């Protein structure tokens, strides 16, 4: 009671360390100890004058209750940070890199002038590094004084230093047991003539030598540099003593925490063989591949020396399993015009077997959409993938008569992927699709496509039909180097997909799509990121035909341009007069009909286009109010999205009065804030976006909620 | 095949010409282990034999193996060296 | 959604482990040996007399309870023994007989001179058991050395009208009878103790003496139970009505209520000036003394001057 | 939330709830009775009942903590074998999945850590108390756990056979022979060791393994 800054959790753990725990005995002699300890903690933070006094009240049956009355004061603030003896640099420049702040600018309201002993020690280390990286090689902190105003709210800091002279590196001399890699080490100890000494460079050189040795199995070498200083001409000669040691071999590779995933699922991602000489680079590659898999929340490695053995180690990968799946589900009608239901099951690691299984569909009175997809990422040991997909979509309008826009489609697809590098992988497959449209409302784009196919449907009556069986060859290429599998903080992923109708199909065309997502971290902790995402698409017919209008690209939504209604960006339909197949009392018929006018009046129904290009720039920031324990389960970002869809075949010569949909200039834009949460039902994305740039017919939708990975 | 990328499958323990030449008959087991390192493969049945196998399979390039069999007596004194430089 | 009475006594899982293939040793061909076994995963050869699978009771064994007294209590195979406070002279036998009659348990043989008796069949009621058991018991009172103890022997058990021989049920029901007798005796003892405590009224004098922590406390010269019971009323008198309390923890909380000067001289020995926030209180246990500690809403402790105002009388309110 | 009725009433309520099978309320009552009266006539019985309720309530970490506390506080309690058996059961329960069990998935390829812990606990119980009433079930569970651990090693050896890592396969099968000689998984793995020896062109070792297989054809 009384503590306003130190949480009860940290206090409670501090209690157990001293033996004070519920159910145990009360060691009275330790009371003073604990009290003093807590006070010391309050003094480390700078909260001098704080008191922590313990009260023991006797409860019956020989029991006690321990109440720790905290009375914290006002935290002291650093009044000054002074460096005495700095003649080469200036106090302002030196302390600008300090964690402790002497003063805070009025604009900066995220930092304070609070004191901490550990921060002071790190600050002294930073100053020492600053002076040693400029070639002084003699910088010494003579003393450090931390003072305090008599009112105990004015802490002061002072550092007395001696810069010494500036030295230059005469040359690095490396000697010892180099294990035959001397030639490759001389290239790591190359120095420019007359270059100034630099401590961080020497440390990096030592680390590079250690890493170079480790790549050949020398897991435990010793590298020490003892620079010999010569003040006669102010030159320092480095002396790197290296002892490679013994070459280590891996005995067993063990996996812990994979309570669901199969053992082979983790082993198949290993570049380090079990009964072979160790390679640290191979172990790191295996860890990175496991991280990129996306099946595990966290992955760690531990190389443990085998007891009683100077040559063998055990590599242990410790993983934390993650919920790899989404369960999108909803009901739209309930009791209006019948009943409806939806399914969204999607698993990336089905029962820990590594299979990717996704089944989703929608059953309505007018729709019977069903889709199944099963892919084995490892159909061969090397990583050859074998996928498959079945889909069946139906549109009947639940009328069983004419003038209903019947559209029944169904198709199959088989894919086969295989790697070519550690990051690149190609894909080839065969797909079949059957599409049967009937009773189509006349429109300029759809009728143009139908004419391109050689059909001549009437422009007035809705009576019409069209059947097409298409066999397509699908190809693809994925380059994946992302840091992680679900919330990347580095690296880029590029996915190219395409299809071409092989001769013999009803309609000839080709289509290609290209995604891209690049994560660039600005913070060393990878907590602030910049995400540049883009998507491109182009399709067209091969012979005298045209790309089918059901393969068109759609933009706008929670996946392409947030802030717009789904599949709303792009060309809008233009309807011809009907003069037949009109329902006067329905009132749902469009402008161009018997009940309405008899011109090509433009509607607001999005039809998509055969060319698409969308980009997006995102800034990933830490969630403002969330415990760091759940930091990786939620992501907050500020996004600016751009997008456009146009129909390259739109004839501007005709329909001059109507908008020209072949112009890619009309670029929609939006900006807003998005939040992604890894809930039990998979990823949930909330986003609020304002579309400050929009064109006629664009239906805006500021708030959007989505289930499952957007992209 | 021949186009699917396959990583290098290194198997066994590293052997070098100098290291193999550093071992001669009459050497004790501890001396052999010091010279060449602890073997990754012995004979679990009734024989005191050490197998130093050196496999490398770069992937679509052929597998090369050098196998050095060291037979000791009951006392642990090296008795026979059998060096096979390449596969048959 | 669907359950059965038997899920209570069985293991959480399945009997799959009972279908595991047996272990067979490997024959070593002539001219060579097999690798020496580590012995880390060697299964000792035991007897397969006990139950396996769902026929095994994982219900915790019934430990005899030393309720009447804190002396030693122990069961061994078929008999339970429980020592009592000192030996109670010859009154232990009549006390046990009276507690036995409390449950109208029938007795056939009597050895009051020798302190031994037998009981006719007794029926038990446990929701755990699908079928209710029953059996006979023998109760005696004998001295184990410097003290007098009660011993019970379970003659036999019967479930579904059939005899039983499993040690689990025998131990369970021997402990059941011993605990029943002991709980009756302890109930009599605690009723007598409660009557004595209620009769022994305690003074309500208050004091401001501090303790090892250095703070003053509204000490009350009485045992914990009575002062704790009377503190809610006293706090109500001063307007600090209790909203949360914990007898086993001592912690309690009050809420502000405005009382004028006339109300404060009526009861509560005047205003300490605590007129803001939710305050908390703690009590102590000292069989003749009892410390009352107050803390401010900010989380601090009241100073001596703050509580000295109430210490004036702070006695009529209790 | 638990009233402060005298100790006997609280214990009776806890026993009634345990008999009724409401694990959560019985657990709450027992926790109240244990943290109110830490050292009383109910201490041992309450701790045992808490262990049992935690096990039946799927609060396995709490059951393990309670078991450790009971073992360390009462190293020579007469009913200590029951606590060891319960620890074995808890560790074996941590090695199970219901969703995978529904679909008939063989989980021998997953983490064997909890299976190893359960084997250690059951072996301790069986060796320490041969005459306990839980010894037969403990032996059966030990046999099952040995088979499962050998199947795990077999899975690893099979994967490395697929990968072409022959030294790893040989070492894994040798470890199986040294650790689980009498399991079926070792018999299945023996041909893998012979194949690994053949691939590395060490024909003498392959012949020895083939002789071993022939002598134990079944």
């Amino acid at each position: 009671s009384g503590n306003k800054s130190v949480k009860d959790d940290m206090l409670k753990q501090n209690l157990e360390a001293s033996g004070v725990r519920v159910g145990e005995s009360l060691d009275r002699t330790t009371i003073a100890d604990i009290e003093k300890g807590l006070e010391d903690f309050y003094y480390s933070v700078g909260k001098y004058s704080a008191s922590v006094k313990a009260v023991v009240t006797p409860l019956p049956r020989n029991r006690v209750d321990l109440k720790l009355v905290f009375q914290e004061g006002v935290s002291a603030e650093i009044q000054q940070i002074n460096i005495v003896g700095n003649h080469a640099f200036t106090t302002d420049e030196l302390i600008s890199h300090f964690q402790l702040r002497d003063e805070v600018p009025w604009w900066n309201v995220v930092g304070d002038r609070k004191y901490q002993k550990q921060k002071l020690a790190g600050d002294l280390e930073t100053l020492r590094s600053y002076y040693l990286d400029r070639g002084y090689a003699r910088f010494n902190i003579d003393s450090t004084q931390v003072s305090l105003t008599p009112d105990k709210k004015g802490i002061y800091v002072t550092v007395n230093i001696t810069e010494g002279d500036q030295y230059k590196l005469s040359g690095v001399e490396v000697s010892g047991n180099l294990a035959g890699h001397s030639a490759e080490i001389e290239q790591l100890t190359k120095i420019e003539p007359g270059e100034l000494y630099n401590g961080t460079k020497v440390t990096k050189m030592e680390d590079d030598i250690k890493k170079l040795l480790g790549r050949y199995g020398y897991a435990y070498p010793r590298v020490q540099s003892m620079p010999e200083i010569n003040d006669a001409d102010k030159t320092v000669k480095l002396r790197v003593n290296v002892d490679a040691g013994n070459r280590f071999y891996v005995r067993k590779i063990r996996f812990e925490g994979n309570d669901t995933s199969k053992d082979a699922v983790l082993r198949r991602e290993m570049r380090q063989m079990e009964g072979a000489w160790l390679g640290s680079d191979l172990v790191d590659q295996g860890k990175e591949r496991l991280n990129r898999l996306g099946f595990f929340e966290t992955v760690d490695t531990d190389t443990q020396r085998v007891p009683g053995s100077p040559d063998q180690v055990d590599v242990v990968y410790k993983v934390k399993e993650r919920n790899t799946g989404s369960f999108n589900f909803g009901i739209g009608y309930g009791t209006e015009s019948g009943v409806s239901f939806q399914a969204g099951v999607q698993q990336d690691n089905w029962l820990g077997t590594g299979y990717a299984v996704g089944i989703n569909g929608t059953k309505n009175d007018y729709q019977t959409y069903a889709e199944l997809s099963v892919t084995n990422p490892y159909f061969t040991v090397d990583g050859v993938s074998l996928g498959g997909r079945l889909f069946y979509n139906d549109f009947q309008a639940d009328d069983a008569d004419l003038s209903d826009y019947t559209n029944k489609s169904y198709g199959t697809d088989v894919t086969l992927g295989f790697p070519i590098n550690e990051y690149n992988s190609l894909r080839a497959g065969l797909g079949y699709v059957h599409n049967s449209l009937s009773n189509m409302q006349p429109q300029v784009a759809m009728w143009r496509y139908l004419y391109s196919m050689g059909e001549h449907p009437s422009t007035s009556d809705q009576d019409n039909s069209f059947k097409t069986d298409d066999f397509t060859f699908n190809y693809g290429w994925t380059y994946n180097k992302l840091d992680r599998g679900y919330f990347p903080t580095d690296g880029s992923r590029v996915n190219l997909t395409g299809k071409v109708t092989i001769p013999g199909s009803d309609n000839e065309y080709y289509k290609v799509t290209l995604d891209t997502a690049t994560y660039v971290p600005i913070d060393d902790d990878h907590k602030w990121v910049v995400l540049g995402r883009t998507r491109w698409g182009y399709g067209d017919g091969l012979g005298g035909k045209e790309m089918p209008f059901y393969e068109n690209f759609y933009a706008g939504g929670s996946s392409t341009v947030r802030g717009f209604q789904s599949n709303t960006i792009g060309p809008k339909a233009v309807y011809f007069p009907h003069q037949a197949s009109n329902y006067d009392p329905d009132y749902d018929y469009e402008c161009a009909t018997q009940d309405g006018a008899k011109d090509l009046c433009k509607s607001d129904d999005a039809v998509g286009g055969n060319a698409m290009a969308v980009a997006s720039l995102e800034f990933i920031t830490p969630t403002p109010f969330i415990s760091d324990k759940y930091a990786n389960s939620v992501r907050t970002s500020f996004f600016w999205d751009m997008g456009t869809v146009w129909d390259t075949n739109w004839d501007s010569s005709q329909y001059s009065g109507y908008p020209d949909y072949s112009d890619p200039s009309n670029i929609r834009m939006s900006a807003g804030i998005a939040l992604q949460w890894m809930s039990p039902l998979g990823p949930l994305v909330f986003s609020y976006a304002q579309p400050f740039k929009k064109y006629d017919g664009d239906k805006a939708e500021q708030f959007q909620f989505n289930i499952g990975k957007t992209w | 095949e021949r186009v699917v990328y396959r990583p290098d499958i290194n198997q066994g323990n590293y052997l070098t010409a100098n290291d193999v030449s550093k071992i001669r008959v009459g050497m004790t087991q501890q001396q052999v282990a010091y010279a060449l390192g602890t073997p990754l493969m012995s004979d679990p049945f009734g024989t005191n034999t050490w197998f130093y196998v050196f496999r490398q399979q770069p992937g679509h390039e052929g597998v090369t193996q050098q196998t050095l069999t060291l037979t000791f007596n009951s006392s642990g004194v090296l008795t026979n060296i059998d060096n096979k430089p390449a596969l048959s | 959604c669907s359950s059965d009475s038997r899920y209570k006594r069985q293991v959480s899982g399945d009997e799959a482990y009972l279908e595991a293939a047996p272990l067979a040793e490997l024959h070593a061909p002539a001219g060579m040996i097999l690798p020496v076994t580590s012995g880390d995963y060697a299964i000792p050869v035991t007897n397969g007399s006990g139950a396996v699978g769902k026929a095994l009771d994982i219900r915790p064994p019934a430990q005899p309870l030393a309720l009447v007294s804190g002396a030693r209590t122990q069961f061994t195979g078929d008999t339970a023994s429980l020592l009592v406070e000192n030996g109670r002279g010859n009154t232990l036998w009549p006390q046990v007989v009276s507690v036995l009659q409390a449950k109208n348990y029938t007795i056939t043989q009597r050895d009051d001179a020798g302190q031994t008796l037998t009981t006719d069949w007794v029926q038990w009621n446990r929701l755990d058991e699908d079928e209710q058991y029953r059996g006979r018991y023998q109760i005696s009172v004998k001295p184990q050395g410097y003290q007098q103890a009660v011993t019970v022997k379970l003659l036999n058990l019967e479930q579904a009208g059939k005899p039983v021989a499993d040690a689990a049920s025998m131990q369970r029901y021997s402990t059941e009878m011993m605990n029943v007798i002991s709980a009756g005796l302890d109930k009599s003892a605690t009723d007598a103790a409660n009557a004595a405590q209620n009769r022994a009224s305690t003074t309500m004098d208050v004091q401001s003496a501090a303790d090892d922590t250095g703070l003053p406390m509204l000490v009350v010269r009485g045992p914990f139970n009575v002062v704790w019971q009377r503190l809610p009323a006293a706090l109500e008198k001063v307007g600090m009505k209790v909203t949360d309390s914990t007898r086993s923890q001592g912690n309690m909380a009050v809420t502000y209520k405005p009382l004028s000067d006339s109300d404060w001289q009526e009861l509560g020995a005047s205003d300490p000036g605590l007129a803001s926030g939710d305050y908390k209180l703690q009590v102590g246990d000292l069989d003749n003394r009892s410390s009352l500690q107050f803390i401010d809403p900010k989380g601090h402790t009241l100073t001596q001057s703050q509580n000295d105002a109430l210490v004036a009388v702070f006695q009529a309110a209790f | 939330e638990v009233p402060d009725n005298p100790p006997n009433e609280i214990y009776a309520t806890a026993q009634q709830k345990l008999q009724d099978g409401n694990w959560r309320q019985a657990i709450t009552q027992l926790e109240a009775l244990d943290n109110r009266y830490p050292f009383g006539p109910y201490s041992q019985q309450v701790q045992l009942d808490l262990i049992y309720a935690y096990y039946k309530n799927a609060d396995l970490p709490l059951a393990q903590a309670a078991i450790d506390r009971f073992i360390r506080l009462n190293p020579t309690h007469p009913n200590i074998d029951y606590v060891m058996y319960m620890r074995g059961l808890t560790n074996m329960a941590l090695d199970d999945s219901a969703l995978q069990g529904f679909f008939g998935v063989d989980r021998s390829d997953r983490d064997p850590q909890h299976a190893r812990a359960a084997f250690s606990d059951f072996s301790k119980l069986v060796r320490g108390y041969p005459n306990s009433q839980y010894t037969t079930d403990a032996t059966k569970r030990l046999v099952f756990l040995k088979d499962r651990l050998a199947k795990y090693e077999y899975s690893v050896a099979e994967y490395y056979t697929e990968r072409g890592a022959w030294v790893a396969v040989v070492n894994r099968v040798e470890g199986m022979l040294r650790d689980y000689p009498d399991t079926q998984a070792t018999r299945d793995a023996l041909p893998l060791m012979e194949n690994a020896y053949r691939q590395m062109q060490m024909n003498a070792q392959a012949e020895k393994v083939a002789k071993i297989i022939a002598a134990n054809s079944s």
